[PDB]
């Protein structure tokens, strides 16, 4: 798409139709008639475009009524309303760019953010941009959160996000103009090496990915169509629909050979009863044939009974040897369609062993996508997120994902070090009590009119909690942060002196002994300019690798990267990170999942502000107070950098319609 | 609306191998000793078949006659006469066998005979006699 209908599609956005936001901000519009809703329409799209044409200048009233064309240019009111909507919901001068009009003298509200991960980060500098006073608590010793960047000399690694996954109507197209990143596509091909270390043929690499792939369609086909959802009152999930796929599969290939033999002694038992009566005739034959001779040694003259009697066994005997010519002409029809059939029998197993371990790799790279092992997820939901999946190739942040928290970060209240401990919300106001982490025994009081929380779903399921919150949140909150998932993935970096790897190959995977590891260090990861491999742990693997020193784990990288490239290309790594996400107090996991049991829905749950009781009992419907934001409360891009861009520029958005009123809704 | 091809998921089968912990497995050895069942009678009827086989070993050769090859004769001999009241003694309606027993008369001229001279062999008692068998 391009122009303005193209500025809608990289805004996430129906160009020819209003939005369900759109339509509860501009009520008079859409349900108005429909020519002033292709004005409407077309204002916003232009302003759009206008913005994506140039993301590193702010936006104004002004520069968009400038270049707005007739009708279009003529309610100025519709225009400034416009503009207004997609500033405040930040579709228009988000991110890092220049101020025109410097920012007011002083500031309305009070607002703490707890996380400065990057929904954190990019709420503050939106109520920043709106005049709010803003204050960001993050217990870690930098930003970024789950942005983690591995910096040692020249080697930059990535230990959590590092994909931007296509820029086709990604708010990050936007911020990697606004910021220096060095953004290279990845290569699609994955060259496969089993347990021996050797490649996968290309025969068999296609023939199990396409089972495979196959294998996914037949779960889908299982929920939609058959409604296999619920199995002995617990939600199925995606491992046990693709166990009970498999074992159909099996089924039929046994059910195949069965039919198959069936039909050899069918037709062996014909041919049996027909030898039978072949043996019989040549029998009667070899008798009558004595009968007609002895009939014939009886020399002339003869009277005409013995004269009959030679030519009635002639006939008789030809007869009989009518039948026997033709018993064996089916004797050689019956005779061929067996060797018909035992040249073609139908397929011996479904899978082998050594094919059952190539598509437990392709399980695993699914594990990997969700970080979580397949019996976690939900059959129905699991891919709830596909439809809204961005177009273009997938491209890796080179100089470290890093760079984009540091450069939102600039000109922002950070107090670092600082793990939040409770959270205190009333109809009067809120106040946050953190401790510092490095003497735990000091202690901060932050007095804000509201909290943005972006805690990780990881911390708010703590058992025991690691923050409190008083009063205690709401059963509807606390059930869908149980019902909901938290994964885990981890990284193995590895940096070398030199490249011995393939270097037009991005990525290449490893096949696993058994199901129990498919996981393990199944994938690596070719993308910096440095000599960097990084090793996936992903599925059951992950969580179990944890427990496992770094010189264990390195070891084990170095074992199978000794037998795909061989025992004396692969050197001793200069430098070594592993990735402990699970264990990470400040993370408790890598990313969100829609687990059995939970759906989409939850979501939305999650992203709903909290609303605290009266004061004064009987005394006014108080002010919504502690709002959340965060990976895991987008329902359309859970898990995803943009998605908690999203989430923050979603809350900025309604934190200020709350606090400075909205002024575009008239 | 269909699963995908060269994939096989039926509502009957689903129920079947998901009913308890271990129905899978029942299921797939149910089938596994069918088939080892199935297998061991084939090779069971293959020995019985190619012993039969053997019993059959020259086939009819040494019991075949040469083809006799005459012409069809308009003229009853007294001979061919008392051919055909024996040939319908012994076969009855079967014009086919009493032409093949004379050997010189079409299946017409048999049927032919069966009326000119009906009353003079008692063709019907003749024939009364072969269904007494
Ligand atoms: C981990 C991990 C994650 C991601 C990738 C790899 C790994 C290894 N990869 C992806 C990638 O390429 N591309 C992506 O876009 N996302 C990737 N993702 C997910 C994104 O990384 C992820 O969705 C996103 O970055 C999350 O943003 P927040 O919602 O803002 O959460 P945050 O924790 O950042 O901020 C919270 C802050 O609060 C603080 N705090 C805590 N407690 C306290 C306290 N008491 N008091 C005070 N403070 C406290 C904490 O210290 C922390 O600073 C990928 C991906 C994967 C699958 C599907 C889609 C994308 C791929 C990849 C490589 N695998």
């Amino acid at each position: 798409p391009s122009g303005v209908e193209g500025a809608a599609f990289q805004s996430r956005l129906p160009h020819d139709r209003m939005t369900s936001q759109e339509a509860a901000c501009f009520p008079d519009i859409i349900s108005g008639p429909q020519q002033t809703q292709k004005v409407f329409l077309f204002i916003r799209n232009r302003t759009l475009q206008l913005w994506l044409d140039n993301p590193k200048i702010q936006l104004t009233f002004e520069a968009t009524l400038q270049q707005l064309e007739a009708p279009y240019n003529s309610d100025t009111v519709l225009v400034h309303r416009v503009h207004s909507y997609l500033e405040r919901h930040g579709l228009i001068n988000f991110g890092i760019y220049k101020r025109i009009k410097p920012l007011p003298t002083k500031k309305t509200g009070k607002v703490i953010i707890i996380g400065s991960g990057v929904s954190g980060l990019a709420a503050a500098r939106q109520l920043q941009s709106f005049g709010m006073d803003v204050t960001l608590l993050e217990a870690r010793d930098r930003v970024g959160g789950r942005v983690a960047t591995f910096r040692k000399g020249n080697y930059v690694a990535d230990l959590g996000a590092m994909v931007v996954t296509g820029l086709g109507g990604n708010p990050m197209a936007v911020v990697s103009k606004q910021v220096n990143m060095e953004l290279a596509k990845i290569k699609q091909k994955c060259p496969l090496y089993e347990a021996n270390g050797q490649a996968v043929p290309k025969e068999k690499d296609e023939m199990v990915e396409q089972e495979f792939n196959r294998l996914l369609e037949a779960t889908s086909y299982l929920s939609h169509q058959l409604d296999f959802n619920v199995l002995n009152n617990k939600p199925v999930s995606l491992g046990q629909a693709l166990e009970v796929v498999i074992q159909l599969q099996e089924k039929h290939v046994k059910d195949e050979q069965i039919e198959h033999w069936k039909k050899i002694v069918k037709t062996q038992e014909e041919l049996k009863e027909l030898l039978n009566k072949m043996v019989n005739l040549k029998e009667k034959i070899k008798e009558l044939h004595q009968q007609y001779k002895e009939a014939s040694e009886v020399k002339p003259p003869r009277d005409i009974t013995a004269e009959f009697l030679v030519k009635s066994k002639h006939r008789d005997l030809t007869a009989l040897c009518k039948e026997y010519d033709e018993l064996a002409e089916t004797q050689g029809k019956l005779e061929e369609k067996l060797q018909e059939l035992e040249a073609n029998p139908p397929s011996d197993v479904y899978l082998s062993s050594r094919d059952r371990q190539i598509l437990d790799w392709h399980f695993a790279n699914l594990e990997f996508a969700n970080a979580t092992p397949l019996s976690t997820l939900s059959l129905k939901h699991w891919d709830q997120d596909d439809d809204f999946e961005f177009t273009g190739s997938h491209l890796t942040v080179r100089n470290g994902y890093s760079c984009v928290p540091v450069a939102l970060a600039e000109g922002l209240d950070i107090k670092l070090n600082t793990a939040v401990r409770q959270v205190r919300y009333t109809a009067s106001g809120c106040e946050v009590i953190a401790v510092n982490t490095r003497s735990t025994s000091q202690t901060f009081i932050y007095k804000c009119d509201a909290v943005l929380c972006t805690l990780p779903l990881g911390v708010l399921k703590q058992q025991p909690p690691a923050v409190q919150f008083v009063p205690p949140l709401p059963e509807w909150k606390t059930s869908a942060v149980q019902r909901m998932g938290f994964g885990n993935l981890n990284k193995v970096v590895l940096c070398f002196d030199r490249v011995f790897w393939d270097p037009s190959v991005n990525l290449f995977g490893h096949v696993g002994s058994t199901t129990a590891s498919r996981g393990e260090l199944f994938l690596f990861w070719n993308l910096y300019k440095a000599p960097i491999l990084l090793a996936l742990v992903a599925g059951e693997a992950a969580g179990i690798m944890e427990n496992i020193s770094d010189d264990v784990i390195v070891g084990r990288c170095l074992a199978i990267l000794k037998g795909i490239f061989g025992s004396s290309a692969v050197p001793q790594p200069k430098e070594t990170v592993v990735s402990r996400w699970r264990a990470d107090p400040w993370a408790r996991g890598s990313y969100s999942y829609v687990a059995a049991g939970s759906s989409g829905n939850d979501y939305d749950l999650m992203a709903q502000p909290i609303t605290p009781g009266p004061s004064i009992p009987g005394a006014p419907q108080p002010i919504p107070r502690l709002f959340f934001a965060g990976e895991h409360t987008i329902r359309n891009y859970p898990a995803t950098v943009h998605g908690a861009l999203l989430s923050g520029l979603r809350e900025a958005g309604r934190i200020a319609d709350q606090f400075l009123g909205a002024m575009y809704t008239l | 609306r269909k699963p995908p091809k060269g994939m096989f998921l039926s509502q009957e089968d689903v129920e079947a191998v998901s009913a308890n912990a271990t129905a899978a497995t029942t299921v797939l050895r149910q089938l596994d000793m069918e088939l080892v069942s199935v297998k061991r009678q084939i090779q069971n009827i293959k020995q019985t078949n190619s012993a039969l086989k053997e019993k059959l070993d020259g086939g009819i050769e040494p019991y075949r006659l040469p083809e006799v090859i005459q012409k069809c004769n308009a003229r009853w001999t007294t001979e061919e006469q008392l051919l055909a009241v024996q040939a319908i003694r012994k076969y009855g309606r079967d014009f086919q066998a009493i032409s093949d027993v004379i050997g010189n008369k079409s299946v017409v001229q048999v049927k032919n005979f069966f009326v000119n001279y009906r009353r003079r062999f008692n063709i019907d008692e003749v024939l009364q006699e072969w269904e007494a068998e």
